[PDB]
Parts: C-alpha cells; sequence; structure tokens
C-alpha cells in the first residue's frame, strides 16, 4: 500500500498492531510522503484511527535524523567549496513539518530542529541550517510556555526544552553572525576602483579625469559610509556569540536535564568549529578596516575566565592567533603607537 | 618602524636576543618568534607588573603571558604554578573590571584609558558617594580588597575596614518604622546585614573579623548616625544576633 501510495487505507490496517509496531510501520509510511497536502490528510486519517500521532511524527523525524551513518571526523576541517543544500539535505529540511502541523509538538520541532541544525552548521551548510531555522515558526518559544501554564509539560519547566530554547537562541545568534558577515564581505569586495592616470593627456582628458576622480571621491565616500556601518553590525553579532550570556554559546544551564550524549558531543564539537573561526573572522574584519587595537583586545576575550574560549582552540590555532595579533601590533607601530596601540611619550 | 627587527634571519637570533635583553617590551616578540615561549610568559608577566599607566594594557599583557604559558612545553606541575600565579592577578584585576558603569561615568573614567589602581584606591572608589547603587557585592569587594595590601604601605588596614563598614551603614536607612515592626526582621534588607550574611556563608568568624561595637560607634565617619539611639540599638541587636549566632 506504501508502494501504490497510501491514501485512505493503512491507518486501520495499522491500529490492529501493538503500539511499538503501529508507530514504527506508520512512521515507515510517512518517511515516503513528500506531497504537503497528503502529509496533512494522512495525519488526520491517523487521528481518526486512535494512532499515536505524536510518537509517529517523532519517529519519522528521528529515523530521518539517523539515516546518516556518518561519524564526526576531524579531517573534514578541509576547505570544501560550494557545499549547498542537496536533495539529501532537503529530505531533512522537509521533515520538521511533521512536528509543526499540530501545536502540541512545537517543543519536539525545536528539540529535533536543533539536532538537524547542529549537523548542517558542523557540515558548513549555513544556508541549510537557516532553511531549518525558517521551518521553526517564530511563535514556538512562547507556545512552549503556553503549553506549561494551562495543564503541564514533561516537567513544570522542562530541562530538555529550557536548554533547547537556549540552544535555538545560540543557533540564531550564530546565523546573525554569518548573514551580517556575508553582506559585509559582498560589500567589502565592491570597492570603487580609482580612475587610472592617462599619460601625456590633453586639456579635455584632464577635465575627463577630474570628472572621474571627483566621482570616485563620492563613490568611495558612500562605499566606506556603508562599510563602517556593516563593520559595526557584524561586530555586534560576533561579540554576541563570542561573549554570549553566562554558560556561553552552545552550553546548557539546566543540570536537572536528561543525558543526550549525541547532543552534548555535537555542542562541544560546534564550540570548537565555530568560536575559533569567528575569532579569525572578527580579527580579519577589524584588521582589514584598520581597527587595529580591537584586534588585540581579542586576546583578553579569548583568555577570559568568564567564557574560557582558550579551551576551544587547538595549540596550533592559539599560535595562529598570536601570529594574527602580531599583524595588528606591527600596524600600530607603523602608525607610531606602542605594540598594544597606546601613546608613546617622549 | 620596528616590524623589521623581528623578521630577521634565524642565523642572527642568537645576536638579536642578546641585544633585546636591553628592551623587555620588544624581547617577548622575538622570544615567541623563536618559540622560546617559557621566556615569553615571564617577559609578558614582568611587563604586566610594570604596566601601571593603562588598566586595559596590563590585562592584554597578562592575556598574552597566559597564552604563552598555555602554548609552552612546561611540565604539568610548573604549568599549574604559572596558571595559579596569573589567576590571582586576574582575580585582583576583576575588582577593577567590575566597577559600576554609573560610577565610571560620574567620574568620567574609561576602562580602556584609565591607569591600574591599588587596592586602597579600588576600595576608595567602591565605597564613595558617587556609587549611588553600592550594594552587598561592592561592599563585599571593598572588604575582599583588604587581602591585596602589602606590609610596606603606610596604611592601617583596620581603619579602612572601619570606614568601609561605616559607609555601608550610611547607605542603609536607619530611620524608625511605624512602631509595629521587629528591628531584627527589618534589618535583613540592609546591605550591612547582607555583608555579614556573606562573611558567614563564606566561612569567616565574625567574633574575630569584626571591629568592636564600642569603637565602630567611636569612629567619626558615621556623622549624623552618631546621634541616633535607634541606630545605636539596631546596630547592637544585629551584632548580638549575628555574633552569638556563631558560638
Amino acid at each position: 500500500l506504501i508502494r501504490e501510495k497510501h491514501t485512505n487505507l493503512i491507518a486501520f490496517y495499522t491500529c490492529h498492531l501493538p503500539q511499538d509496531l503501529a508507530v514504527a510501520q506508520y512512521a515507515l509510511f510517512l518517511e515516503s510522503v513528500t506531497e504537503f497536502e497528503q502529509r496533512h490528510h494522512c495525519l488526520e486519517l491517523a487521528k481518526e484511527a486512535d494512532l499515536d500521532v505524536a510518537t509517529i511524527t517523532k519517529t519519522v523525524v528521528e529515523n530521518i535524523r539517523k539515516k546518516d551513518n556518518g561519524e564526526f571526523s576531524h579531517h573534514d576541517l578541509a576547505p570544501a567549496l560550494d557545499t549547498g543544500t542537496t536533495e539529501e539535505d532537503r529530505l531533512k529540511i522537509d521533515v520538521i513539518d511533521w512536528l509543526v502541523f499540530d501545536p502540541a509538538q512545537r517543543a519536539e520541532a525545536l528539540k529535533q530542529g536543533n539536532a538537524i541544525m547542529r549537523k548542517f552548521l558542523a557540515s558548513k551548510k549555513h544556508e541549510a541550517a537557516k532553511e531549518v531555522f525558517v521551518k521553526i515558526p517564530q511563535d514556538s518559544i512562547a507556545e512552549i510556555y503556553n503549553q506549561c501554564e494551562e495543564q503541564g509539560m514533561e516537567s513544570p519547566l522542562p530541562a530538555e526544552d529550557d536548554n533547547a530554547i537556549r540552544e535555538h537562541l545560540c543557533i540564531r545568534a550564530y546565523l546573525e553572525a554569518h548573514e551580517t558577515f556575508n553582506e559585509w564581505f559582498k560589500h567589502m569586495n565592491s570597492v570603487p576602483q580609482k580612475p587610472a592616470l592617462i599619460p601625456q593627456p590633453t586639456f579635455t582628458e584632464k577635465v575627463a579625469h577630474e570628472h572621474k576622480e571627483k566621482k570616485y571621491e563620492m563613490d568611495f565616500g558612500i562605499w566606506k559610509g556603508h562599510l563602517d556601518a556593516l563593520t559595526a553590525d557584524v561586530k555586534e553579532k560576533m561579540y554576541n556569540v563570542l561573549l554570549f550570556v553566562d554558560g556561553g554559546w552552545m552550553v546548557d544551564v539546566r543540570e536537572d536535564a536528561k543525558e543526550d550524549h549525541e547532543r552534548t558531543h555535537q555542542m562541544v564539537l560546534l564550540r570548537k568549529l565555530c568560536l575559533p573561526m569567528l575569532c579569525f573572522l572578527l580579527h580579519t574584519i577589524l584588521h582589514s578596516t584598520g581597527q587595529y587595537q580591537e584586534c588585540l583586545q581579542l586576546a583578553d576575550m579569548v583568555s577570559s575566565e568568564r567564557h574560557k574560549l582558550y579551551l576551544v582552540f587547538s595549540k596550533e590555532e592559539l599560535r595562529k592567533l598570536l601570529q594574527k595579533l602580531r599583524e595588528s601590533s606591527l600596524m600600530l607601530l607603523d602608525q607610531g603607537l606602542d605594540p598594544l596601540g597606546y601613546e608613546i611619550q617622549l | 618602524k620596528r616590524g623589521k627587527l623581528l623578521s630577521q634571519p634565524i642565523s642572527q637570533h642568537g645576536q638579536l636576543a642578546n641585544f633585546l635583553q636591553a628592551h623587555e617590551h620588544l624581547s617577548w616578540l622575538h622570544e615567541i618568534n623563536s618559540q622560546e615561549l617559557e621566556k615569553a610568559h615571564a617577559t609578558l608577566l614582568g611587563l604586566a607588573n610594570m604596566e601601571t599607566r593603562y588598566f586595559a594594557k596590563k590585562k592584554t599583557l597578562l592575556g598574552l603571558s597566559k597564552l604563552a604559558a598555555l602554548a609552552s612545553d612546561f611540565s604539568e606541575d610548573m604549568l599549574q604554578e604559572k596558571i595559579e600565579e596569573m589567576a590571582e592577578q586576574e582575580r585582583f584585576l576583576l575588582h577593577q573590571e567590575t566597577l559600576p558603569e554609573q560610577l565610571l561615568a560620574e567620574k568620567q573614567l574609561n576602562l580602556s584609558a584609565m591607569p591600574v589602581l591599588t587596592a586602597p584606591q579600588l576600595i576608595g572608589l567602591y565605597i564613595c558617594e558617587e556609587n549611588r547603587r553600592a550594594n552587598e557585592y561592592d561592599f563585599k569587594k571593598a572588604l575582599d580588597l583588604l587581602e591585596y595590601i602589602d606590609e610596606e604601605e603606610d596604611i592601617n588596614i583596620n581603619d579602612l575596614k572601619l570606614e568601609i563598614l561605616c559607609k555601608a551603614l550610611q547607605r542603609d536607612n536607619w530611620s524608625s518604622s511605624d512602631g509595629k515592626d521587629d528591628p531584627i526582621e527589618v534589618s535583613k534588607d540592609s546591605i550591612f546585614v547582607k555583608i555579614l550574611q556573606k562573611l558567614l556563608k563564606d566561612g569567616i568568624q565574625l567574633s574575630e573579623y569584626l571591629p568592636e561595637v564600642k569603637d565602630l560607634l567611636q569612629a567619626d565617619q558615621l556623622g549624623s548616625l552618631k546621634s541616633n539611639p535607634y541606630f545605636e540599638f539596631v546596630l547592637k541587636a544585629n551584632y548580638e544576633y549575628y555574633v552569638q549566632g556563631q558560638i
């Protein structure tokens, strides 16, 4: 019936099974549905048949989360290019719908949505992580409190979901710190080209160089007036992630939580993929705009006992950071300041 | 322009180091460039001890010294020694880092451009009139800063301790209530009682750590409170309650 495509039949032929088997076989059906109108219709046909719709949709999403027999290797740090959203990523973007059709699953949509975003962010698929972020409706953080004040949730505030809402807020702050960098980088590469000097030019060609340079003076003034603004925004977003509140970015707060070692390993890995990378981006943003003393204050941020970012770099990356810190330290000396950017008195 | 001092050939580094022994504020940049990171730790720590002109520069020198010690092949014992020797100077500088943004604004001070301050100077800021939000955390810092004063300052630590406690008692409103109310219940919102409750939680003997109730009442700093018999009673009742509560 799955292989002629189920309309109205399988649900009744599935409630004649124990719940473990009924859930598993109706999930094994819904794992084949890509047609959005048929998704809704074939959930209501299960809700007309006393089936466990909630463990069914969780089983569809978790089986699709589990189809990657891929361990988190450390060689794939490599500069892969153009790793955009494939059909095998879309079958994991177009799976969160199963927990969004019914409001009673917004918690699970966020718990599983985080797990698929953890995969895509580690896989450098930042747009695919943003496609999953857009599958989670923006009311969901309030709806998880609505579903706790009327009657009750897995606990009077769940220790899975307080940590999951905190993790979704970490993921949003990381996507803000990527989108603002992507637009800063698009804009930084747009730089107005200075009008070339013609050798031995006529009077007409000199006026037709003035009437190029006196446009470059405007174009470059506008372009820097946008660059310094984008350099403030991306710097808010990279500080919001590197200095993220108490516990810090992709760290929990509820020690009354249940163990997930898949989640905990992925979060401890993502802190080591993302936070060193953001520090190398932020140094490059500050240094390429001439903000050379803020490039050095990254050392106090990385060594800070509040955020302990020195625990998420390799020794080789702390050497790379001490090498980049010295790039700005030399540009301050070539500006006539001290090695840390202060006034030299004489 | 000096970047050129460091980009010299390795075959001259055994001359360069034996000349940078006359300029410590550049020697660490050649020590790191030689991977002699065990020197760079100590050079940047010496420079951090000498850098009093800029608070944010002393912090960056310790941040670089600590990132040399977290990159050198020190043994696990010497590495814990040089983590802890630096962690106490981070704890000291955290008292200057955590100065209230209103106290900094009212004194027109900038953390990026102000000098390093000594413990009596940090105490003197925290307890001042301009700290118009001073609380049981700032009046805890102002007592904990008494443990960062050397035996060669011409400064009686006990008279600082008296003046800190007097200025806590002058932030607390020792006016009388509407005649229905217990002064050992009402005192529990006072910052003076909240620092006693901190010292008790944090393990300290109030029977040995506090000045005498005779002489906290003979200190002149209290001014207008030194004529208030409700303050005279409530101070004694809370000293009696919190010191007898430890016997």
